[PDB]
RNA sequence: AAUUGUUGAAAGGGAAGGGCAUUUGAUCA
RNA sequence: AAUACUGCCAGCUGGGACUGAGGACUGCGACGUAAGUCAAGGAUGCUGGCAAUGGUUAUAUGCCGCCCGUCUUGAAACACGGACCAAGGAGUCUAACGUCUAUGCGAGUGUUUGGGUGUAAAACCCAUACGCGUAAUGAAAGUGAACGUAGGUUGGGGCCUCGCAAGAGGUGCACAAUCGACCGAUCCUGAUGUCUUCGGAUGGAUUUGAGUAAGAGCAUAGCUGUUGGGACCCGAAAGAU
RNA sequence: AAUAUGUAAGAAGUCCUUGUUACUUAAUUGAACGUGGACAUUUGAAUGAAGAGCUUUUAGUGGGCCAUUUUUGGUAAGCAG
RNA sequence: CCCUGAAAAUGGAUGGCGCUCAAGCGUGUUACCUAUACUCUACCGUCAGGGUUGAUAUGAUGCCCUGACGAGUAGGCAGGC
């Protein structure tokens, strides 16, 4: 009879997607990626400032 | 008193408001207009093959 | 009629359902069949062809009395005899006795060929007969008769 | 007439099985999304660090929103705009990208705006304004039961599979879009941000190609 | 007055192509002509017997009739708001074979062969044709191709 | 404004129950729509649709047509049913035993069928005997055999029986039908 | 005057027939008058038929 | 009813008349 | 390292405005081990005041609003008619009809020309003729529709069988076109016979019909439209006796 | 050139074998119609489809104008075309 | 940019008042107001897809569910006073 909007109603969003509980528990919306450091080649740096 | 002579405005809209479709294709086309001898032998061939089919399969 | 007509429903409308650009004046195209070759020739040509001209003879004093010649195809040939005897004569097929059919008493003067009577004798008495009809009656075993 | 208890238990078991299947499918899908984004980021970083340049493939998605009304429209562009289920001012539809569809949008382009969206915007739009077309009826998508009963032939049973097929075009995209009714949605919350709507993005207007800028707009547009 | 004839406003239509004047080369006459074959029409001004009208120029139709030296072509005409067929006869000159039917034939032959050799195993036959899909990812290496700066040229009189 | 691609609030183009106020026909229609709604066989639906046809859309079926239909193999043990009228044909003398159901039966046709050994039943008897329509066969009369079907389609080079009240000489046989007096059609 | 596909009719109503149209509104009256005349004659003719 | 006289009420800086909504006055279940 | 910018959170929370439709339960879910509970297919609980809210009209206030009907691409016009009120006032009827619809009968259909009867212009009953259809084609003389399961092929709803279903096989009315068969006219060839010029069997047509190929028509009523009538109403300058 | 425009993108299809003809070929050499048999996931490029096709009837209409672009007559025109 | 070029008849028009680091001119960036424009909700009507003789219980042309739409001269059809 009435349309209930998800992402504002907890029960309707949980019913629509069972992953709501696991997503909230694991906090998958804020994930820290692996700290990998790669240095660009000298050619890229030279061509970035090439005038 | 002058008057309009010819005008093509709204003719396209007028004709196009009713859906214009390709002519309904028929699996057996009309044979009118062909060479007469082709008909004169086609009728005999059809009669012969029909009688052969009737004799073979009943 | 007056209640079911749409003139009552047309009340209020200025033109009464007949157009405002062109008012319902008198006959604009003429009276009756005004014009058949000048402006109404299109309708006389593509809808009513054959109206203008002489086609044939000049037959004076046409009397519809010598021309009485109906059609009695053999399919509706057993409808003349009464119902009570139709079945009993259908079952009884013999040449010693034959059923007399007077189509003239029924009002038909000519027998026409169509219907495929079964193989039973039959006697008919007609003013006129057809070749294929004659063959069809004579095939079963009967024969038509000519009277005047 | 004691079968009511048995059928209720059977329905509960079937539901639970379906929800477990949906949960594991969603876990697999989100693993795919995170692996794909990490892989593309690492590929870009490796190309940068290796003294090379990474060429990004043309995006396999596009979102078209009508901005032009129904008045003063020529025949051909009017009909091709309506051909993509764009019959309403401020309406949206999903189109896959191919030369036919590229020229289709190019002819349409004068009168609409388009861009390549991300996953979050599709998720939010489908969750909020998800409407479907079952037997030409506008049935809102509030339960997965109807979509799993009607899309069982193609293997789609939850909206998450529909979202995955939308973002990742596959063998079951055409009828998935056919299910999705064109979305009718209100005017932007923060406005178009441009005084003259009927200007190209190069000319400084909302109309035209938006690339990834369509995400923020559709967030405010919806 | 007014001029709307059988060959009105055809100054450049029924005109022989440059360096193609004279008699017609003897290869179009020996082509075998059948019924039900897709084919087009192009008029030739060399012979003044049986030319197609201006509308029929450049039109394609199906052959239904064969005669000593003539063909019968079905041509759809646009008048009013209805598609209507029209039977017309031209000489064997102004009738050119169409390659679209040949393309369809070779495509269906190749498709049948591919379907046979695929159903021999049954693995991803992919019978349908695909349009121009977007290009995939690519890697560009600047080895010997270092980019150089581009600047607009100043206006030159 | 919305760019509509077709007509709005257009009727389906199909009739919904005869305009006739026949309470018997109304009750029979009600029974058959109940049958169509609460069953799955297409028989109820086609009977519902053919029940709506008018008097010119329900041409009469002669007993000769029924006999010809019964000549086909595997149809002898079939309940012949026709929507409309059943009329006796004087060109048929032999009639095999069968069971015919129709709206109304002609006195002559009914007498012929009962003499041949067959029985006459109405629509409700057929419904109560074969609710799903088992071993049945449905006919429709010749719709394009009327005196007016030949009249439509008038035009040149078509010859579709123009509208003349009387038939005879000088009656649409002059110029317009003969080449000797000008053009032909 | 001239119209679409309707049959050709010739209605011979063009003279002053307003004053000439006659309607037999007295059918029953004439029937009873003839019956009364027959009865009176029968009572008058004697047993002659 | 058109027109007019009286009684009672209301309004009136070169028109009156109506719609959107309300105050005030009178009246009303 | 931090910060700017962009995007994400199925992260939390504060404030304000509109809505309360549905009416015993049925469905999808959460919390809760488990009872039971819930923000889960549309609002309930408590409390306060009165027994004024609200409807109509007049004025006032802020905004908007040109005079009705017709002609016209264009009307409010410096285009036309209107001072007001009351009474009358304009697509009706007949004859023959077309499409559609309803009813009755049905290869037949139509009592009411007339007769009998009658509670009396009411109603009931009735024989023969007659109109239309069941046969059409030719100017006419005239002739006149099954080689067949009333033909072959296709699409065909429905029905029957097999098949868990889906699908497969058979029959397939009506309809759609095409190829065929027969009938009338025209062009032809010409079998026995013979009042030597009659007779027209058999076989064909790039010819032709408003034909047959298991009849469908008749009577009445109703909307609409056409013809004739004064013909939706009113209006001429004229002509005759 | 651009724009505009026609055709085709399949079961009314493709393939194998062979029955008829008074057409035709020196000739079972060709053509039309056929019988039997093989090819349903992806039935043969994308999108869409308050479904598509067909028949009858008739009201009103047959004085147009304006706007971007192309363009005729005219110097131009709220000019004409 | 501004000015001379640049003169028409009742008294008048960036609407006027007025405006000079403008309230004039070009461009750039946010905020603000609205249409019978878009979204949601309530009601009316039309259309379409459906359910409801297992009843006493009637109007199955009755009742109920879902969704879409609602402008308009001449004119057509339907429902009513």
């Amino acid at each position: 009879v009435l349309k209930k909007n998800p992402l504002k109603n907890k029960q309707v969003l949980l019913r629509l997607n069972p992953y709501a509980k696991v997503f909230a528990a694991e906090k998958l919306g804020s994930k820290k990626a692996e700290k990998t450091g790669t240095k660009p080649a000298a050619v890229f740096t030279e061509t970035l400032k090439h005038d | 008193a002058k008057s309009k002579n010819h005008t093509a405005h709204n003719q396209t809209r007028k004709a196009h408001r009713n859906g214009i479709k390709k002519p309904k294709t028929y699996k057996y086309p009309s044979l009118k207009g062909v060479d007469p001898k082709f008909r004169r032998n086609h009728k005999h061939a059809l009669h012969g093959t029909a009688k052969a089919l009737a004799a073979a399969k009943k | 009629p007056s209640r079911f007509t749409k003139t009552r429903k047309h009340r209020g409308h200025v033109s009464a359902g007949k157009g405002r650009i062109g008012k319902h004046r008198k006959h604009p195209g003429g009276r009756g069949m005004a014009g058949g070759q000048h402006h109404h020739r299109i309708n006389m040509d593509k809808y009513h062809p054959g109206y203008f001209g002489k086609v044939g003879m000049r037959y004076f004093h046409k009397q519809q009395a010598h021309f009485w010649k109906p059609v009695l195809n053999l399919d509706k040939l057993w409808t003349l005899i009464p119902e009570d005897k139709r079945d009993q004569y259908l079952k009884s097929a013999s040449k010693e006795t034959a059923p007399v059919i007077d189509t003239l008493a029924a009002g038909y003067g000519k027998i026409l060929g169509k219907g495929r009577i079964p193989n039973v004798p039959v006697i008919v008495k007609a003013r006129f007969v057809s070749k294929l009809a004659e063959e069809k009656i004579r095939a079963a075993g009967g024969v038509v008769e000519l009277i005047a | 007439a004691e079968q009511v208890a048995a059928e209720r238990a059977a329905r509960k078991a079937a539901n639970k099985e379906k929800r477990a299947i949906i949960l594991e499918r969603n876990a697999a899908y989100q693993k795919e999304y995170e692996t794909a984004e990490r892989n593309i980021i690492q590929a870009k970083r490796d190309a940068k660090a290796a003294g090379s340049y990474y060429v990004e493939a043309q995006h396999k998605l596009v979102f078209v929103v009508r901005i032009k009304g129904i008045n003063k429209i020529p025949p051909k562009p009017r009909k091709v705009l309506q051909l993509l289920r764009l019959t309403r001012i401020n309406s949206g539809t999903f189109v896959k990208v191919t030369k036919a569809t590229l020229e289709l949008l190019k002819l349409i382009e004068p009168y609409v705006a388009y861009g390549y969206p991300s996953y979050s915007t599709i998720r939010q739009l489908v969750y909020k304004r998800g409407f479907g077309k079952i037997n030409k009826q506008r049935v809102p998508l509030s339960d997965n039961a109807i979509i799993e009963a009607n899309l069982g032939k193609y293997g789609i049973l939850s909206i998450d599979d529909l979202i995955h097929e939308i973002i990742t075009v596959g063998p079951h995209f055409k009828q998935a879009n056919n299910f999705l009714w064109p979305f009718k949605l209100s005017n932007p919350s923060g406005g178009w941000g441009v005084p003259r709507k009927f200007k190209h993005f190069i000319q400084g207007g909302s109309f035209g190609n938006r690339e990834e800028f369509i995400n923020k707009l559709v967030k405010s547009m919806n | 007055g007014k001029s709307h004839g059988y060959r009105s406003r055809t100054r450049y239509m029924f005109q022989r192509d440059f360096r193609k004047h004279g008699a017609v080369h003897l290869s179009t006459y020996l082509k075998v002509y059948k019924v039900g074959d897709i084919v087009d029409i192009k008029a030739n001004g060399s012979i003044q017997k049986g030319m197609p009208h201006k509308f029929y120029q450049g039109k394609t139709g199906v052959v239904y009739n064969v005669t000593k030296s003539s063909v019968g072509v079905i041509i759809n005409k646009m008048v009013g708001n209805r598609y209507l067929e029209k039977r017309l006869n031209l000489r064997v000159e102004h009738i050119k074979h169409s390659k679209c039917r040949q393309e369809f034939l070779e495509r269906v032959k190749a498709n049948a062969a591919k379907r046979a050799e695929a159903k021999a195993q049954g693995v991803a036959v992919q019978l349908k044709r695909q349009p121009a899909q977007p290009r995939e990812s690519r890697i560009v290496s600047t080895e010997g191709n270092v980019p150089q700066t581009l600047a607009p040229v100043p206006y030159e009189t | 404004g919305i760019d509509h691609t077709s007509k709005q609030h257009k009727r389906s183009g199909h009739r919904t129950a005869p305009k006739s106020d026949n309470v018997y026909l109304k009750l029979l229609v009600k029974l058959y729509t109940f049958l169509a709604r609460r069953t799955d066989a297409p028989f109820n639906k086609v009977v519902l649709k053919a029940l709506f046809l008018s008097k010119i859309n329900r041409p009469p079926v002669s007993v000769s047509r029924i006999a010809r239909a019964l000549k086909q193999e595997g149809a002898a043990n079939k309940t012949v049913v026709v929507v409309g009228t059943v009329t006796d044909d004087a060109r048929i003398f032999e009639f095999p035993k069968t069971t015919v159901a129709a709206l109304r039966f002609t006195a002559g046709a009914r007498a012929k069928i009962v003499k041949a050994g067959g029985e006459c039943i109405t629509l409700d008897q057929l419904a109560v005997r074969a609710p799903k329509g088992q071993n049945t066969l449905i006919l429709r009369g010749p719709r394009n055999s009327r005196e007016a079907v030949r009249h439509f389609g008038m035009g040149p080079h078509k010859g579709k029986a123009p509208r003349i009240l009387s038939t005879g000489r000088k009656f649409e046989r002059a110029r317009g039908r003969r080449r000797s007096k000008g053009f032909k059609v | 005057a001239i119209s679409k596909n309707l049959p050709i009719l010739k209605n011979h109503f063009r003279k002053h027939w307003q004053e000439r149209v006659k309607v037999h509104f007295d059918q029953a009256g004439k029937k009873v008058s003839r019956r009364n005349a027959r009865a009176t004659r029968a009572a008058k003719i004697a047993p002659r038929p």
